């Protein structure tokens, strides 16, 4: 049904409620053809691991998991780096080791090895797709508010105009650098658990 | 020799990929409670990423380097299927060793080693020592300076979150929003050595 | 075009060395070997499995399962065995109901525990005694509106030993159960109408456990009786699903038997002779009417006490044929009960309201020396919470406060 | 209004339980006091700034055009026909009179913005307004460039207030410097305004180079102020008369406050001594080891110990106690980390010239790991069983 | 061991003159039920009955028997209870002198008797209540034996009594005490006294050291560090001189010794002495017209460490050997915090009292600001001379941590002690009360 | 036993997904090669005024105008071969065809300097009107490359481009601003004695001036950075016996 996809967006969000998939994250986000980039290359790629692994799932032998599971989302994310480098190879070049450390985001990982190893395909391709998106969803608000900030455009396309052509702005220079997105990611964590406050830690 | 204390100083301090280049945060901000409890896992992490270095390294330049087995052919894209692999199997095999031949040392490494199974800030810095093409006698000096800079990292976030049980953080950022705005103070804080050469 | 086939041969090749050596060390290093547990200190049999798997999931294959009320899940947080072998590793997932004083004799949760090596258990003797049997209902009388009086008759007259406030295990098959053929008296068939109670049913598919605590007591053998709560969902929620065992208890019809088992020991009277006060809530009376009668008939010990109990009205009164013969029988044990809103036909005269406000205006706030006595509560949050607050503002401990709760 | 009276008296009350008697010393005494410490340093750079301005300004202009000029900016716009003249020897009630012009308008932004920021989280939160923003405030207003405008200062003073200290639940609570977070804001995301050599001086349309950048492009011989044109020599820079900052000069203006905290317990001397010895032995180092190349690393510690942002730095935003260790042989090892890093970045480090605030900030996050040490080999001893 | 070199003893006025007078008259006596720490209530008389001198009073119910005696004869007149029911003190009105008697031995007998017998006739004479163990402070349990007994022959309290002019006049009743002591051990007696000369026990079991300098090098928390570390498997014993004394007459004339001496001094005393009483008087009676006009709250024991005697609580402690007066600090100052105080008072240079040597302060009852988060200043480094890091400990102890203050030696202290770090702390903590807390949180979760 | 269970599966597996991988990595290779031409192919064109907009018109008036050449450093002569496909990057990485520099020879901080490189010839026929030279240095943060366009006379120049520095943007990062690259133009390389006399000049080169050119506003490693590179390259042992070649002719 329709209502269930939504749930890693804001009620089970992955790199909100729970620690997986901060490193592309807080590295990608200087743009924003990038993120929107990186984000639909995690959510096909997790969605067609988890759609692969739950079909497969009554056969493969826990003695040796991993190799097998990372065999299958290897042969996936080798396959989508030589799309990028034969059809956005300039948008490539930017994420560099990053696309490929998609071997090891562990979204990937954490869905693979919770759900789909004991899910239906087709529940599980789903589940996939719902957890891209949520991660999907800081990525993109992380990468507007820091590319907005740090050169006065949004997708490579002028908004505000630079002091260099007599603008109203001036480009913050912290922004493109990385602790940037550490505090950006802090108050986005502050105001996902204070907007949605069940999810408030415990004192001790 | 310059080059080979220049290679490592520069790895310790200058890239440090816990906070410079920013991997292995996924276990960076989960792991990090006690002093004696990530001081075991940056002794897993050394140990792990000075031996998964120099095996990649040698498999790298001898078996999928272009021309070097056939000339005229290369095996440029599978070169992340043999590095995760090789990491995995090796990881494997130092856990059931460790519970295997010398049990009283699995308590203090073989435990933590099934987390950083995989992790990014492995597969980074085999990424990069394969991009920069380092030959043998450095990349194993490279590989060591990488795992003992995550183990300091690591144990100073550690010590840091310990220094904390006096604060009084807002309800809301509780725990995950602070270990986030510590982390980026820490880089905000590492931030020194950007320009040196080495 | 020539380099493709290549290639696949290449990784094909990279992979089964990869996994090769894998195997070449699991089949040269782990042990695999015989692991013996130890059901009690030198025991007379012992228990050999595989590593890996859970240590009371292992043991309850053989037998002597222990009194956890989750199955291996680790929701109930009590079950609670020692091993003083086998390995000394505290699991930091035990920590959250064991302690750093216990824990130095060897107690564990069982359910935390995962076999590797070899270890001894040393439960007590007594948990070696559970086994099964089957009983039929012989009276279920509706003793108020959402309880019922339900007589079993065990077979072969059998007196199971046991200690007042102990619980049995009984069990339940799938079922579909209305609840418009229960045994409800016209008058209460009222109050069942008055939210058309009948209407409800439940669908279930599964085996169902639960533990149930015997009304009489221990000198009483042959026949055990229970009282069972109502089973509704609440009607602020109608679609949350209805009490499942419970459900099937009281559509359970007279002369058809069930399964009991486990009669596991908790809740035990202290050993003193001190001054006791019980207290009592909902379905809390039959282990109340147990330990009352206990001391009383079979110990015969000298002891002075009162039961105090809270009903919604004179409907909800049952067991006052026993209890006003026994007051007068003996000047040990009084008895003493207030009706929250009676009836206008109830002809009450007494305490009315709560229990505790009435507890504190009749006994306790005039007592001499209420720190030196015994406290015992079986009844509903809504109860419970305010009668130990009364208590600790009174001034006594957790030491003689003892409580417990029927699932809920 | 009448609602001051709370923080100009004492509350006047009594104690309650176990030590019946209390010391007379506390926090709002402390953070006062060090509050007048900086005032020996401050009216001596407000005073430098003003003649540096006089100088580089009738060096360039003359004539109408300077009329032009002082015509221009409300600086000279007001010292003009407030009791002063623009001309070349001028004293005090034109110097000083400039200095203030420049300084009072940062303070009195960051001060209000900073104030409204912790008056808005005390009141959340139902505190009582905390006495640790007065240090910061000054402490911040007075290690920023002159020609820097407010709303830059306004965002820096923000950022170290509410991501550095404010957040981890106020004073004593943080654990990272938050005026030098503040400034570390400014430095990192407008290098244009905060680093080089249009900002130092505060003369108009005037080019003249950070006193320390100089000996990174030329020998000791090219320590020239072009302010009327002479040498700057040790003693110049001590007593502090050269360009730079609005507070980070006259070295000996500061020691003579610091030395009063210093011996009074405020501030711990540990930390001092540390850091003095480790600078003077890594600049030793350096310059036995020497290189034709790297002009820096023949400067001696007789001369780091006064160029730049170094007495100022090691006086006050080091001995931080909040933020340093608080082990008694912690405290030697903070110091002389903190030495080593002040001359390494540098030295070595030809990006930046200024080291200090990027020193500080780095051994912050080191201070409690030397905690950690001693405290596991002071239980280490215990379990022992020798006390 | 023999020297000090931390801690400031506090420089306050109206120290007492160390020569022993006659003191007033006795009506109420009590018996405080708060100061015993982790006793619950149990008594065994109602408001009205009639008692005798050493018998039972109240008993605990937590530790098995450790019976409570009444210190005189006369009758129960009042029983104030406290919030929650929590026992506070038991008033008893003087009258008669009935007493309950007990066994009596001669001077050589009294170093080769039988601990069970000697530990029997303590316990049933309730003098049991003295000794406390080191790493709780609560009276040890009827049976347990440990092999360090410290006796406390040195007292370097602010204005406190010298035990080298009460130990003199008793003389060899601290010796019959010592040797009594001497075979309660199983290990050695370690008596702590300054550089002078005391009464000397010729049983080798027990030991003589010198201790001298600053305040803290006169309690048996400090005296434990250099001599004999308490850990968890290893508890020790402690119990001041006036107890040995009431010891030594116990076994040495059959009946129990009840006879205190109290240093009645304070800024506010009109004439500071050595005042003789039973344990336990009412203060109120006790310091009549011993006070100059003004408002005043009479404070039991120590300055430091004292619990304060408004009403039910206006009765001489069991473990306090001295009485104090201070005078109640209500005013308001303008600017007082930064007007350069000359008579001010403070650890650190920042006033002008460190300049004038000797000089002498009349303290009151100020806290001198509000609540304040402690930064620090390393105020406590100055002060605390045992072999620890205590800037970080009393972080640890605000904090509610447990675990880790047991680590870095919370054990080996009490209130006894920390008082002094609460006093110099500029936060104006109460690290005294806090380590109550922790020390009952690790005993029960134990 | 496990062992037969797990080698079939894995074999399996194996071979299942090796063959989609290798088809898509052999399948994809052209259109890598030939993409990878295209980030440089925009910055020659603009930097030679043949605008070209998309990729396909950019590698078709490529193919018309632009004729890769190679040369050799020592003696400013041409050599045989082809420089479609020569790397002049790895060409600084071999010794075979690199020499590593010494103290007086490192002006531009590489280290490094390829025995042969590569030049542009852009036509309007059989005949040269101007050529681009690829000349590389280091800054402060990392190495920048760029493209100086001469025209014949060897003296003159007509455009610069950097097409990637990696330095901190706005002041150390401008050499991009396209106000700051139209100063170029019309700037001489050499003076009468022969000698390179490029200079750039801090705070604005005066009017007019026929050596000066802006220095960056507030970076001063950076233009210090950019002139070692021009005085390195222009030097005896760069690309001079070359603009020797080029003044007498025959381009
Ligand atoms: C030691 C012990 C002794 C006990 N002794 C007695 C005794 O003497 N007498 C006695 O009557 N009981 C006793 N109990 C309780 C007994 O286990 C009950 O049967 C208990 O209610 C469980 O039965 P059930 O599974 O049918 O009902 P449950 O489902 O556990 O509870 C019934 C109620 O919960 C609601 N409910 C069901 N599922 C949900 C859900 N998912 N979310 C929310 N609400 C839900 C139902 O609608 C109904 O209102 C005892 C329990 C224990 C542990
Ligand atoms: C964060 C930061 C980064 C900087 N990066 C560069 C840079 O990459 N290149 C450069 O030339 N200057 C850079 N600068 C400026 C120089 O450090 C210095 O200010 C400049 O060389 C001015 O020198 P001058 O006074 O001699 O003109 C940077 C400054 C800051 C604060
Ligand atoms: C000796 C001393 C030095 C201080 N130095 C600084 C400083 O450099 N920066 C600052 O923001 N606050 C400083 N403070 C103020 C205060 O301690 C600081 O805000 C703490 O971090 C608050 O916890 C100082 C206070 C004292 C007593
Ligand atoms: S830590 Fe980077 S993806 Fe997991
Ligand atoms: S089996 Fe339920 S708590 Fe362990
Ligand atoms: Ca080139």
């Amino acid at each position: 049904l329709k209502k269930s996809v939504l749930a890693p967006v804001l009620d089970n969000n992955p790199i909100a409620l729970q620690v997986l998939g901060v490193c592309s994250a807080l590295a990608v986000t200087t743009k924003l053809e990038t993120a929107f980039v990186m984000t639909l290359a995690v959510m096909f790629v997790t969605a067609l691991s988890n759609f692969f692994v739950s079909l497969i799932r009554n056969h493969i032998p826990n003695s040796v998991r991993i190799i097998v599971q990372m065999a299958i989302i290897a042969s996936l994310v080798i396959v989508v780096d030589q799309i990028l480098k034969a059809y956005l190879y300039d948008i490539s070049k930017q994420l560099s080791v990053f696309v490929g450390l998609i071997i090891t985001n562990c979204i990937v990982m954490g869905r693979a090895e919770a759900f789909a190893m004991k899910s239906e395909p087709i529940p599980s391709f789903i589940d996939g797709i719902g957890n891209g998106l949520g991660y999907g969803f800081v990525l993109m608000t992380v990468g507007f508010f820091r590319e907005l900030l740090g050169s006065g455009k949004l997708f490579g396309l002028e908004v505000l105009p630079l002091i260099s052509n007599g603008g109203w702005y001036q480009p913050n220079g912290l922004m493109l650098l990385a602790p940037s997105a550490f505090f950006l990611i802090g108050f986005m964590i502050w105001a996902i658990r204070t907007f949605k406050p069940e999810q408030v830690e415990a004192k001790e | 020799m310059e080059h080979y204390i220049s290679l490592l100083v520069k790895s310790i301090f200058i890239e440090n990929m816990a906070l410079s280049f920013f991997l292995g945060m996924c276990t960076f901000l989960a792991v990090s409670k006690k002093v004696k409890t990530s001081f075991g896992l940056g002794i897993a992490v050394i140990v792990v990423l000075t031996i998964s270095v120099p095996v990649n390294n040698l498999v790298y330049n001898l078996v999928l380097k272009p021309d070097a087995l056939v000339e005229g052919v290369d095996l440029s894209f599978l070169n992340f299927i043999t590095f995760i692999g090789v990491i995995a199997a090796l990881v494997q095999i130092l856990e059931m060793i460790l519970d295997r031949f010398f049990p009283p040392l699995y308590n203090a490494l073989g435990i933590f080693l099934p987390l950083i199974t995989v992790n990014c800030a492995i597969f980074g810095g085999v990424s990069f020592m394969v991009q920069r093409d380092y030959s043998f006698a450095e990349s194993v000096v490279y590989g060591f300076g990488s795992g003992v800079g995550w183990m300091l990292a690591i144990v100073a976030l550690a010590g840091i979150r310990e220094k904390m049980k006096y604060s009084d953080v807002p309800p809301g950022l509780r725990g995950l929003g602070i270990t986030f705005i510590t982390a980026g103070l820490m880089a905000l804080g590492f931030m020194s050595f950007s320009g040196v050469q080495l | 075009m020539s380099t493709i086939i290549f290639g696949v041969v290449m990784f094909t090749l990279i992979i089964l060395a990869l996994v090769l050596v894998i195997l070449f060390a699991k089949s040269k290093l782990v042990p695999t070997g015989d692991i013996t547990i130890s059901i009690n200190g030198d025991p007379e049999k012992a228990i050999v499995t595989q590593p890996g798997g859970k240590l009371l999931t292992a043991l309850a294959g053989a037998g002597v399962f222990v009194s956890s009320a989750c199955g291996g899940g680790g929701s109930c947080g009590q079950c609670r065995v020692k091993i003083k072998s086998g390995g000394g590793d505290i699991l930091p997932t035990e920590l959250d109901h064991i302690s750093k004083g216990e824990a130095r004799e060897g107690e564990r949760l069982a359910c935390q525990v995962a076999v590797k090596a070899d270890m001894d258990l040393e439960l007590p003797e007594e948990i070696f005694g559970v086994k099964k049997w089957e009983c039929t209902v012989i009276s279920n009388d509706n003793k108020a509106t959402f309880i019922k009086e339900l007589k079993l008759a065990i077979p072969d007259g059998e007196s199971v030993p046991f200690r007042a406030g102990g619980y049995i295990q009984i069990e339940a098959p799938a079922h579909h159960v209305k609840y418009a053929d229960f045994d409800v008296p016209e008058k209460y068939r009222g109050d069942w109408d008055k939210f058309n109670l009948f209407r409800y049913e439940s669908k279930v598919d599964e085996p169902i456990i639960r533990a149930y605590s015997m009304a009489n007591y221990p000198e009483e053998f042959g026949i055990i009786m229970l009282n069972v709560r109502i089973a509704t969902p609440p009607p602020n929620n109608p679609n949350v699903p209805p009490g499942q065992m419970s459900s099937y208890i009281w559509s359970l019809k007279a002369g058809d038997k069930c399964t009991i088992s486990g009669p596991f020991g908790e809740f035990f009277a202290k050993d003193t002779d001190a001054e006791m006060v019980f207290i009592g809530g909902g379905a809390g009376m039959a282990p109340m009417r147990s330990h009352i009668f206990d001391q009383l008939k079979r110990l015969k010990s000298k002891r002075k006490m009162s039961y105090w109990y809270g009903a919604r009205s004179k409907r909800e009164m049952f067991y006052v044929e026993d209890f006003d013969g026994l007051a007068a029988e003996n000047d040990n044990f009084v008895w003493h009960c207030a009706l929250s809103d009676p009836q206008p036909e109830d002809n009450w005269t007494g305490y009315t309201g709560f229990i505790h406000n009435v507890l504190y205006e009749n006994y306790l706030k005039d007592h001499e020396a209420p720190e030196d006595c015994e406290y015992y509560m079986c009844g509903p949050p809504m109860m419970n919470a305010a009668v130990i607050n009364m208590l600790k503002n009174l001034g006594v401990e957790e030491e003689n406060i003892l409580l417990d709760d029927f699932g809920g | 209004y009448e609602a001051a009276a709370t923080l100009f008296y004492t509350p006047g009350l009594v104690t309650k339980r176990s030590s019946h008697v209390r010391d007379s010393v506390d926090l709002k005494r402390i953070m006062i006091m060090v509050w007048l410490a900086v005032f020996p340093a401050m009216f001596w750079g407000m005073y430098n700034a003003g003649g540096q301005a006089i100088a580089a300004l009738n060096h360039l202009y003359s004539g109408d055009q300077l009329a032009a000029i002082v015509a221009g900016n409300w600086h000279y716009w007001l010292t003009e026909m407030l009791g002063g003249t623009m001309s070349s020897d001028a004293g005090w009630g034109s110097k000083m009179l400039l200095g203030a012009t420049y300084f009072l308008p940062i303070y009195a932004t960051v001060f209000i913005v900073g104030g409204f920021w912790e008056v808005l989280f005390c009141m959340v939160r139902k505190h009582e307004v905390n006495e640790g923003f007065f240090v910061t405030s000054i402490l911040f207003a007075l290690i920023v460039p002159p020609t820097l405008p407010l709303w830059q200062a306004a965002l820096g003073i923000t950022f170290g207030v509410v991501v550095a200290k404010e957040v981890f639940g106020g004073t004593g609570r943080n654990f990272l410097n938050p005026a030098l977070a503040g400034r570390a804001f400014l430095f990192f995301a407008y290098p244009a305004q905060i680093s080089g050599d249009l900002v130092w001086t505060a003369a108009d349309g005037y080019s003249g180079a950070y006193a320390l950048s100089q000996w990174a492009q030329g020998g000791a011989g090219a320590l020239i102020n072009n302010a009327t044109g002479q040498t700057i020599t040790w003693m110049d820079a001590f007593i502090g008369n050269i360009p730079g900052s609005i507070g980070e000069v006259s070295t000996l203006a500061l020691m003579i406050g610091a030395a009063f905290i210093v011996y009074m317990g405020i501030a711990s001397w540990r930390i001092i001594g540390g850091v003095m010895i480790g600078m003077i032995l890594l600049s030793t180092l350096f310059n036995v080891i020497g290189s034709d190349t790297n002009a820096m690393f023949n400067m001696p510690w007789h001369w780091h110990l006064v160029l730049g942002g170094f007495a100022f730095g090691m006086f006050f935003m080091a001995t931080d106690p909040v933020s340093a260790s608080f082990t008694n042989s912690g405290k030697w090892a903070y110091g002389i980390l903190i030495g080593v890093m002040c001359v390494l970045i540098r030295v070595v480090n030809p990006a930046y010239p200024e080291g200090m605030m990027l020193a500080i900030l780095f051994a912050n996050l080191f201070a409690p790991l030397f905690d950690h040490v001693v405290v596991e080999r002071n239980i280490k001893r215990r379990l022992a069983r020798y006390g | 061991m023999i020297t000090i070199k931390k801690g400031l003893d506090l420089p306050i006025a109206g120290t007492p003159s160390q020569v022993i007078s006659d003191g007033k008259a006795i009506k109420k006596v009590a018996l405080l039920g708060e100061e015993y720490v982790g006793m619950r209530p149990t008594m065994h008389v109602r408001v009205g009955d009639e008692v005798k001198k050493a018998q039972i009073l109240f008993e605990d119910k937590k530790n098995p028997g450790v019976k409570f005696t009444s210190p005189v004869s006369g009758k129960v007149v009042e029983i104030n209870r406290g919030a929650k029911r929590v026992l506070q003190s038991v008033v008893i009105e003087v009258a008669g002198d009935d007493q309950v008697t007990f066994d009596k031995f001669e001077a050589n007998q009294l170093a080769s008797l039988n601990r069970d017998a000697i530990k029997t006739q303590l316990v049933e004479s309730g003098l049991w209540t003295a000794f406390r163990t080191r790493p709780f402070s609560k009276v040890p349990a009827i049976d347990s034996t440990s092999e360090a007994i410290f006796v406390t022959a040195m007292d370097t309290n602010p204005l406190a009594a010298e035990p080298t002019v009460v130990i003199n006049e008793q003389s060899e009743a601290f010796v019959a005490g010592l040797d009594v002591l001497s075979a309660l051990t199983t290990g050695k007696v370690y008596v702590c006294k300054k550089g002078t000369s005391l009464p000397r026990s010729q049983q080798p079991n027990v030991e003589e050291h010198v201790f001298d300098g600053p305040h803290p090098a006169g309690l048996a928390g400090t005296h434990m560090h250099f001599l004999y570390p308490v850990s968890a498997d290893h508890v020790a014993w402690s119990i001041n001189y006036q107890d040995v004394i009431a010891v030594g007459q116990l076994f040495l004339t059959g009946e129990l010794y009840t006879q205190r001496v109290v240093s009645l001094a304070g800024p506010v005393v009109n004439k500071p002495r050595l005042v003789r009483t039973v344990m336990g008087a009412s203060l109120e009676q006790l310091v009549d017209s011993e006070i100059m006009p003004g408002e005043v709250r009479i404070i039991s024991g120590s300055v430091l460490s004292g619990t304060k005697a408004t009403g039910p609580h206006a009765y001489l402690g069991r473990y306090h050997l001295q009485v104090s007066v201070l005078r109640e600090g209500r005013d308001k100052e303008l600017f007082g915090w930064a007007m350069p105080g000359k008579n001010k008072f403070s650890v650190t240079r920042s006033f002008l009292g460190h300049l004038f040597k000797g000089q002498v302060y009349n303290m009151t009852t100020t806290t001198n600001g509000s609540d304040r988060s402690m930064v620090p200043i390393g105020n406590y480094e100055k002060v605390m001379p045992l072999d620890m890091e205590p800037t970080l400990l009393l972080r640890d102890l605000c904090a509610g941590d447990s675990d880790s203050a047991v680590r870095l030696g919370a054990l080996e202290l009490d209130e006894e002690d920390l008082a002094l770090c609460t006093f110099v702390c500029p936060g104006k903590y109460e690290y005294g009360q806090l380590l109550r807390e922790c020390l009952d949180k690790i005993e029960k979760e134990g | 036993d496990s062992i037969k269970k797990t080698l079939f599966v894995v074999i399996a597996l194996s071979l299942v997904c090796s063959i989609i991988v290798s088809a898509a990595a052999v399948g994809l290779r052209d259109k890598q090669k030939e993409n990878a031409a295209l980030d440089k192919q925009s910055k020659i064109l603009q930097v030679a005024g043949i605008e070209a907009k998309g990729s396909k018109q950019i590698v078709e008036l490529f193919n018309k105008s632009i004729e890769p050449r190679l040369v050799d450093f020592n003696t400013g002569d041409f050599v045989e071969g082809d420089a479609a496909n020569y790397d002049q990057r790895k060409a600084a990485k071999e010794a075979s065809e690199s020499i590593k520099l010494t103290a007086e020879q490192d002006k531009a901080k590489i280290q490094r300097r390829a025995n042969v490189g590569v030049v542009y010839l852009v036509k309007d026929g059989d005949k040269t009107s101007k050529v681009i030279l690829p000349v590389h240095g280091n800054g402060l943060w990392s190495m920048m490359y760029a493209f100086v366009a001469v025209e014949t006379d060897g003296n003159t120049v007509s455009g610069l481009t950097y097409y990637e520095q990696g330095e901190t943007p706005g002041l150390g990062g401008e050499v991009e601003n396209p106000a700051w690259r139209a100063q170029w133009v019309g700037k001489k390389l050499f003076d009468e004695n022969h000698k390179p006399a490029i200079k750039i000049v801090k705070g604005g080169a005066p009017q007019g001036s026929e050596h000066g050119v802006d220095g960056l506003s507030g970076a001063t490693l950076t233009s210090n950075g950019v002139q070692n590179t021009f005085d390195f390259w222009l030097g005896d042992m760069g690309f001079g016996p070359f603009l020797t070649k080029v003044r007498d002719g025959g381009l």
